[PDB]
DNA sequence: GGGCTGCGGTAGCGTGACGGCGAATACCC
DNA sequence: GGGTATTCGCCGTGTACCTCTCGCAGCCC
RNA sequence: CCGAGAGGUA
């Protein structure tokens, strides 16, 4: 079953795997992030409510007054999006917050406030989001790219080799919080542990333990296990657990019960440990020499003296044993410090510590963190008890607490935002565990360590910054303000909030300009995962690993759509099915596998959960039962592609499209190309200009529908129904009944967006693709936008390609093109330049925009009107004048005596210079639109009033058409009511249409509905009044401008660039080409049926550049146009529908198992002829990404046409008329026109303008500049003998000013000779060095 | 500006974060200590004049910054008080005089 | 030189020279007015660093 | 209105490069 | 008294071109 | 008509 417009042209679908999950809405990241940001959200998570409930209620420094919060609300935007892009203001909504101020008295902690007040405060504007996922910031249309930063939480990093220059590894441990101070623990090659905070100086790591009110004994109790020595009858017998005997050598006799268990000299096996644990051997007698290296655990004082025998963490000897033996301390506690398993890291770190107690520890930490200013107890205690422990200046997110618990193998996934004592202790213990061997370090590129910020999170953080600045301002005003005369706006200021959020949306590394020349480019620019930005890594520093594809990218981040250049792998694009987890991680769908029958249910997995289970492959051979037909199948366990059992798996990939993105799920035959040429194909397919006639890719992948429908450049119907009226500019739909609301009668009016400028100076244009009076369904497209065809996606056009050398004109990668291409205007595209002219208020009076222009005549004024502004439709070329602007010239600077002279005698200057807005060089076109903007204190000239009256009549006419055709639909519902319930037919057509209600109808719900629509009609009357008047206010007013400009005139040209030797066309597979020769039709290689070929590529681009998929696209497109030619034959020698539907069903059956067939016996005997009208230009074929069409199905489809199964046709030459040997490949390749056009790159300069600080030619094309004869070219001329070429190259042609003036005079004298001289930038070098304290000169002649 | 406090009572960070204060004078790590003799000898001070950098005294020579006399050196004869001034303006033939406000001329 | 508007695209060198000249003029006025030791020390220090 | 001036605040922000090299100094005589 | 040996802070990190936006806020004189 | 930031081609 299909739509009514899916039956327009249904694509032949190859594809064998039955899909379970349909492709989701592709722009869900942007829209769901912003909808999470702005939402009237109960319980305060996530959104603006979280930021307000973090910052509110505001109280002062016990000032007996406390501002509290109620709610917020955003008003409607004052500007709709079209007039917003034209006018240049933001598209934003006002933020109206209702705050409530209550003010206590002196000594009223629980006492009631003497006064309340609750007003609605306005705190700036935040920019809303257009429903396509874009912003409009200042006229321009900008996109925030989703970031990819290090997840908040603990991480254990190796840095195995670069340290120490000795091969010894270190192991650091970084605690990364969401907001606050960083924290790092690390070792050093003396095996001492160290801490550093915010990459500052290095302290020994236990001093922060002393900051946490821990004694030496408590630290030793935490980081070590006790080893007990007891004074007994002789030689201080010892508790010895046999587990501590792991991997040691007996330097003393190991015995008990008169039995030598382990002899001295031999190592202790696990057999020996088992025999001791079996014989239950605990107390053993040691020599006195064994404690001569061990370390005492805790402090022991002598009870006679009360003085300390030995401090904690002191190595013992025989004299200390003689002291503690005669004291009475029979018990001695020691530390198991062996170098294999339990190292003495904490003890040695305590020996490095220059401190003893908590106060000196806090002093040392304060001298680390904030040096210079004097250490005092109160400030240091406030510092360290605010560094990690306050809710204000330190906060892990809930994401941070979840990662920080999962990495510590904690149990809960919820907790506090601050840290605690046990947190730091467990981090140091886990670090020591990694040092000792248990547990391993976490790699950084693992996508479970790697979180996505989006629009909502970053804009929420900037709004939080604005809020904390305004609460500091409010607490300043609250402790100083007077009561009771201030309402909550003398305290508040809307300036910091709006300043912060507009600095983020305007000037950020992520609020970037939208790459808008394609539907695909929009939809793959919004779905972009930047690794750059604040908190991210830069381009010119790092690295290799963050540029490299990691095994967790399967199904989360696209592996092949990434830009070649300086940032490969940093601006990675996001996969098709990859959603975002609620913690911000990348979740990807998998099919839940309970057992041998694969279940039909989907289940989302993050990156860390992927390694635990075992996930099947997408194209695993199963047959109608869920049963994998083998007992062994390719799966992956922990990033390890290996073959596992039939029932050990847990999950299966959803579809075979899920590994890639929409930039390169539209490349057919992707499974046959190398990854390099797939990357080049995706990055070029982002760059194709929208041609003039969209032309339905014959070899598609089926994802064209999702890219067309999801990226909002087509007009999808909100409510389905019947076409009432299609014009080229609006489409008016009458709505079906079951999708219709009872009140508000309703017809859907879709105003199309006609020829206007895109962000890359291409033409965006929507065209009505439905007829008059046609049934359309909800969710169906109504207008094909740029690069779309009947709701599909059509970037380039599909042409008859042939792979052969043709007399050298396609040598390296060049492309030789027929004249049939340039005659049909099938790559002829439309470009649009916006040229502005501004009238600034300057000295000697401001400037006129009059047509009275000096030194020109009617040669320029023949295309200007009474006002001086060009007519709409003037076919201008380069060098003309579009807006005549004149300036107060004369620049005399007359004396104050002459100033008094002209002030008394009264003579003005009245001289003038042309400064008109002229057409740039080379361009032609057509003025299609002139906008005039005027500051409100400026009077209007006559064309401004003409455009003002034009826009006013257009506004009144548009609102009148709205009210009239909505009134026609309202009266049609009234007519639908008035059929039954007292029918009075000839009583209806005599009275006017306004009162159809007063005919006979009883006291039922129908007259109730008539009164509903009548009050709707009176609502429409008052709304027509207020909207016409508000629109008159909008049109009549002048707009705000930059301070200092009077009026702006913006002209929109529309150049139509066709194609020429020099442009860049390319396929979808990575086969770039500069179109070399635009041949005539006759010289083309024609086949024996007479048909010329269109484009002749090069076969040598296939074995080197291993893109074999373009050949399969060529053969399959040849089969497609063979079917199209057969349908054109069966329809031109026109037949009945029976043979046509037989051939169409043969076309849609095709052998092996597909997901398609068609229910072709149901298409009303007119939907077959309409489908054959849409198939006569070649039958479209869905070859999906990895589940595509095999070779034999291509051969079988070529056998359905009458084409040869070889794929290769014999061709003649147009020149010699004789057959080429060895028949060649012809077919249809879908080739794109990229927008690197040669008449934009071409530039030349003899002598234009010269730069000011150094008399050198300028740089660029738009500035009429010269080429940088760079450094390596000077080295190349030195590598020849070319001295005089270099001498005129860097002195006369560039820098020496008198040299080039004398040179130009010599050339017009016909003398070829230079006066060399000295270059001026060398004199600038001498003035800069001499402007230091350095004397530099030039010596003797 | 000079302050007298103790770091235990109100801390130097708090003094440094005061609304309107740039920084302590340090010379190095710690903020500077001025001795008690400097505070004592800056109790009674400011003896000489009403010295006034860049404001004109009468009986001097100035220049004109705006108007139809811009670029004319002038002598103070007698300003009217503390509100405006009166100037002996030069010309290339004959000097004139004028009573003008203090924005349209500045001192040499 | 100005960019296209009402404001000058300023250069960094003129900021540096303006900072040096302002500090040197303040230091001349303080050496004239006989400021105490630590004040003219700070003044010569800021001049050195500028 | 504008000349100036460098964090905005009664603190703290910084945190994802890496190698080489040569001087300055720490530790141990 | 100096002889290593670690730390520190300075250097450096492709070329050519094309496009786009944005380029002082505050302020108390 | 100089700097910064973002993107792209080779």
């Amino acid at each position: 079953v299909y739509s009514y417009t899916e039956k327009k042209r249904i694509r032949k679908d190859f594809g064998k795997r039955p899909q379970v999950l349909d492709v989701p809405y592709l722009l869900s990241i942007q829209l769901d992030s912003f909808q999470k940001f702005i939402e009237q959200d109960p319980e305060g998570q996530y959104g603006l409510e979280a930021a307000f409930r973090s910052v509110f209620p505001i109280q002062s420094y016990s000032g007996n007054s406390e501002l509290q919060y109620v709610s917020y609300r955003l008003g409607e935007p004052v500007f709709d999006v079209q007039e917003c892009q034209i006018r240049g203001v933001t598209y934003s909504a006002p933020l109206r917050v209702k705050l409530r101020l209550v003010i206590y008295e002196r000594e009223a902690p629980e006492g009631t406030v003497k006064d309340i007040k609750e007003q609605e405060v306005y705190m700036g504007e935040i920019p809303l989001m257009t429903d396509n996922g874009t912003f409009v910031i200042n006229g321009t249309e900008r996109v925030i790219v989703s970031q990819l930063h290090r997840s908040p939480g603990v991480f254990f990093d190796s840095d195995k080799g670069k340290t120490h220059s000795s091969g010894k590894v270190l192991y650091n441990a970084r605690i990364i919080p969401y907001r606050g101070s960083w924290l790092d623990f690390e070792f050093d090659p003396k095996d001492n542990l160290f801490v550093r905070i915010d990459r500052r100086r290095k302290l020994p790591a236990t001093i922060i333990l002393r900051a946490l009110n821990y004694t030496t004994e408590q630290i030793l109790d935490l980081f070590f296990e006790k080893v007990i020595f007891e004074i007994r009858d002789n030689k201080l017998q010892m508790e010895l657990v046999p587990e501590r005997l792991r991997g040691e050598t007996a330097s003393f006799d190991i015995e008990a019960n008169g039995k030598v268990y382990v002899e001295k000299g031999r190592r202790i096996t696990a057999r020996h440990i088992r025999q001791l644990e079996k014989d239950d051997v605990k107390l053993i007698e040691v020599p006195v020499e064994y404690i001569a290296g061990k370390v005492v655990a805790k402090d022991y004082i002598d009870e006679s003296t009360g003085e300390l025998i030995c401090a904690a963490n002191m190595e013992l000897s025989l004299d200390l044993l003689a002291k503690l033996s005669q004291s009475g301390h029979k018990r001695i506690e020691t530390l198991f410090t062996n170098d294999l398993d339990h190292g003495p890291y904490i003890s040695e770190t305590l020996r490095v510590d220059p401190t003893n107690d908590r106060l000196s520890a806090l002093v040392e930490i304060y001298r680390m963190m904030r040096p210079g200013e004097p250490p005092t107890r109160e400030a240091a205690e406030s510092l360290f008890e605010n560094l990690f422990f306050s809710e204000d200046r330190y906060d892990l997110s809930a994401v941070g607490r979840m990662k920080f618990n999962r990495s510590l193998l904690r149990e809960e996934i919820e907790g506090s935002g601050i840290l605690s004592k046990d947190d730091i202790i467990d981090v140091m213990k886990k670090l020591i565990d990694i040092r000792n061997g248990k547990g391993e370090v976490d790699d950084i590129d693992h996508l479970g360590n790697r979180r996505i910020r989006s629009v909502g999170e970053m804009a929420e953080n900037q709004f939080r910054v604005g809020l904390v600045r305004v609460e500091r301002a409010v607490k300043e005003r609250l402790s100083l303000g007077d009561l009771d005369t201030l309402m909550p706006q003398d305290m508040i200021n809307a300036k910091p909030i709006s300043a912060a959020v507009k600095e983020f949306f305007g000037s950020s590394q992520l609020s970037q300009f939208m790459d808008q020349n394609n539907p695909l480019s929009e939809i793959t620019h919004k779905r972009r995962i930047s690794a750059l930005g604040p908190g991210g890594l830069t381009r010119e520093r790092a690295g290799f690993e963050v540029r490299d594809v990691h095994p967790t990218h399967y199904g989360r981040v696209c592996p092949i759509e990434t830009p070649e250049g300086p940032n490969i792998g940093l601006i990675n694009s996001l996969s098709v099915y990859a959603q975002t987890n609620e913690y911000g991680f990348l979740e990807t769908p998998y099919r839940k596998v309970t057992d041998g029958v694969v279940t039909d249910e989907i289940h989302y997995l993050s990156a860390i959960e992927e390694g635990n289970y075992v996930i099947a492959q997408a194209n695993s051979n199963l047959d109608e039962e869920g049963h994998f037909v083998e007992d062994l199948v390719t799966c992956r366990s922990k990033g390890e592609s290996s073959l596992f059992s039939r029932d050990q798996v847990d999950y299966m990939d959803v579809s075979t499209q899920q590994v890639v993105s929409v930039g390169a799920s539209l490349i057919p035959f992707l499974e046959h190309d190398d990854a390099n040429r797939a990357l080049m194909g995706a990055n070029m397919q982002r760059q194709a200009v929208p041609t003039l006639r969209a032309d339905k890719p014959l070899v598609g992948t089926g994802m064209e529908r999702a890219v067309a429908v999801d990226s909002g450049v087509t007009a999808v119907a909100k409510r389905g129904g019947v076409v009432q009226y299609v014009d080229a500019s609006r489409i008016v739909i009458k709505v079906n009944e079951d999708e219709m609301y009872p009140g508000e009668a309703g017809i859907d009016i879709y105003n199309l967006t006609k020829y206007t400028r895109s962000n890359q100076n291409t033409c965006i244009n929507q065209m009505p693709c439905v007829s008059l009076g046609e049934p359309v369904e909800r969710g169906d497209v109504l207008a094909d936008g740029p690069s779309t065809d009947l709701g599909e996606l059509a970037l380039g056009q599909n042409m008859r390609v042939a792979f052969m050398p043709w007399n050298g004109y396609n040598f390296e990668d060049s492309i030789l093109v027929s004249e049939r291409v340039v005659q049909e205007d099938r790559f002829t595209t439309i470009h649009i330049q916006e040229l502005a002219c501004v009238s600034r208020d300057t000295k000697l009076g401001p400037e006129e925009i009059t047509a009275d222009i000096p030194n020109v005549g009617e040669a320029a004024l023949s295309k200007l009107d009474e006002s001086g502004i060009v007519y709409i439709g003037a076919e201008v070329t380069g060098g003309d004048i579009l807006v005549g602007k004149v300036t107060p010239k004369g620049e005399t600077q007359l004396t104050p005596e002459e100033k008094l002279l002209r002030a008394i005698f009264g003579e003005k200057a009245s001289d003038v210079k042309d400064s008109s807005l002229r057409v740039p060089n080379g361009v032609s076109g057509t003025v299609i639109d002139v906008q005039v903007f005027t500051r409100d204190g400026v009077e209007k000239d006559k064309r401004a009033l003409e455009i003002e009256e034009m826009q006013l009549k257009q506004a009144k006419k548009d609102l009148s058409e709205e009210l009239q055709i909505l009134e026609a639909g309202l009266f049609s519902r009234i007519r639908a009511v008035l059929v039954a319930g007292g029918v009075e037919a000839e009583k209806l057509d005599k009275l006017p249409r306004d009162r159809w209600l007063e005919l006979g109808l009883t006291d039922e719900e129908k007259q109730n509905q008539l009164e509903q629509l009548a009050e709707q009609y009176d609502e429409l009357k008052h709304e027509f009044e207020k909207k016409l008047e508000a629109k008159r206010r909008k049109i009549t007013q002048g707009d705000d401008l930059a301070p200092g400009v009077l009026k702006i005139v913006k002209v929109y040209l529309a150049v139509k660039r066709r194609i020429q030797p020099g442009d860049k066309m390319a396929g979808r597979h990575g086969n770039k080409g500069v179109i070399s020769k635009i041949n005539p039709i006759e010289d083309m290689p024609y086949d024996e049926n007479g048909t010329p070929v269109d484009i002749v590529l090069n076969p040598l681009g296939v074995p080197s550049r291993m893109n074999i998929g373009q050949i399969l696209e060529t053969h399959l497109g040849m089969a497609a146009k063979g079917i199209g030619d057969k349908i054109n034959a069966m329809l031109k020698q026109q037949q009945e529908v029976a043979k046509l539907r037989e051939f169409i069903q043969r076309a849609y059956d095709l052998g092996a198992d597909v997901r398609q067939k068609v229910d072709l016996s149901t298409f009303s005997d007119e939907e077959v002829m309409r489908l054959a009208e849409n198939l006569r230009k070649g039958m479209p074929i869905a070859t999906p990404v990895f589940d595509g069409a095999k070779e034999a199905e291509i051969k079988e489809l070529l056998k359905l046409g009458d084409l040869p199964t070889s794929g290769q046709i014999r061709l003649y030459d147009g020149r010699t008329g004789e057959q080429f040997e060895r028949p060649v490949t012809v077919g249809y390749m879908y080739m794109l026109k990229l927008n690197h056009l040669v008449d934009d790159k071409m530039h030349a300069r003899s002598t234009g303008s010269y730069s000011l600080v150094t008399q050198q030619p300028l740089g660029g094309k738009a500035q009429f500049g010269g080429q940088r004869f760079g450094e390596m070219e000077v080295w190349a001329l030195e590598a020849y003998g070319a001295a005089y070429t270099l001498q005129e190259m860097l002195t006369v042609k560039s820098d020496d000013v008198n040299g080039r003036t004398k040179m130009y005079k010599n050339i017009v004298d016909g003398n070829h000779q230079m006066e060399p001289g000295m270059p001026e930038s060398f004199n600038v070098l001498l003035k800069e060095i001499r402007s230091l304290g350095i004397n530099i000169e030039l010596e003797d002649e | 500006l000079f302050v007298e406090f103790d770091p235990e009572v109100i801390h130097t960070t708090t003094i440094n974060a005061t609304r309107g204060v740039s920084h302590f004078v340090r010379f190095g790590a710690s903020p500077a200590i001025v001795p008690s003799a400097v505070i004592h000898q800056l109790s009674v001070y400011k003896p000489k004049d009403i010295v006034d950098p860049a404001t004109p005294y009468p009986g001097d020579k100035v220049i004109i910054t705006e108007g139809a006399f811009e670029g004319f050196q002038a002598i103070f004869t007698e300003p009217d008080g503390e509100a405006r001034s009166m100037l002996l303006l030069n010309l290339i033939n004959k000097e004139i005089k004028h009573s003008v406000k203090n924005t349209e001329f500045r001192k040499l | 030189v100005p960019l296209d508007g009402g404001r000058f695209a300023t250069s960094d060198l003129n900021d540096l020279y303006r900072r040096v000249i302002n500090r040197n003029n303040r230091l001349k006025r303080l050496l004239d007015l006989a400021a105490p030791d630590i004040i003219v020390r700070n003044e010569k220090r800021m001049l050195q660093e500028a």
